């Protein structure tokens, strides 16, 4: 249930989410190629538990995260 | 909200 | 140039934007449904002109906004 | 980024 992403020229890999679920998918982006879907929780980002973390302390792991985001979900 |  | 979109019960009508010029549309949203289309800049909305005003003041209009919210590009 |  892990799928790797690439940010894209704007910083995004593109997707939205709120209380630790993925909510929206950004059109042409690499969450959309790679097939992430919304309505399933976030569990890792880049091998690290998120579960349970809040949606800001996922956001700074996002946003401080390199040019590969791995996002593994239930 | 917020995009990443 | 004007396009009427309708907020989705998230609160958003789905785009993205930095420096008056819309980046990015969100899938499955009334912009994508709507076509509007990223590397426009912002005109108007809800026929107020907003040429000029700065991203967080244009937010401020967007996100104070009725369910509708009408668009207009250059 | 914020999405509106
Ligand atoms: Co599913
Ligand atoms: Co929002
Ligand atoms: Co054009
Ligand atoms: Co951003």
């Amino acid at each position: 249930r892990t799928i790797t992403m690439h940010k894209d020229s704007t910083g995004h890999v593109g997707f939205i989410f709120k209380n630790g679920k993925i909510t929206s998918i950004v059109k042409d982006s690499s969450a959309a190629r790679n097939g992430l879907l919304t309505e399933h929780n976030i569990c890792e980002i880049n091998g690290q538990n998120v579960i349970g973390l809040k949606d800001s302390q996922i956001a700074d792991i996002l946003s401080t995260s390199g040019t590969v985001v791995t996002i593994t979900i239930m | 909200d917020s995009v990443f």
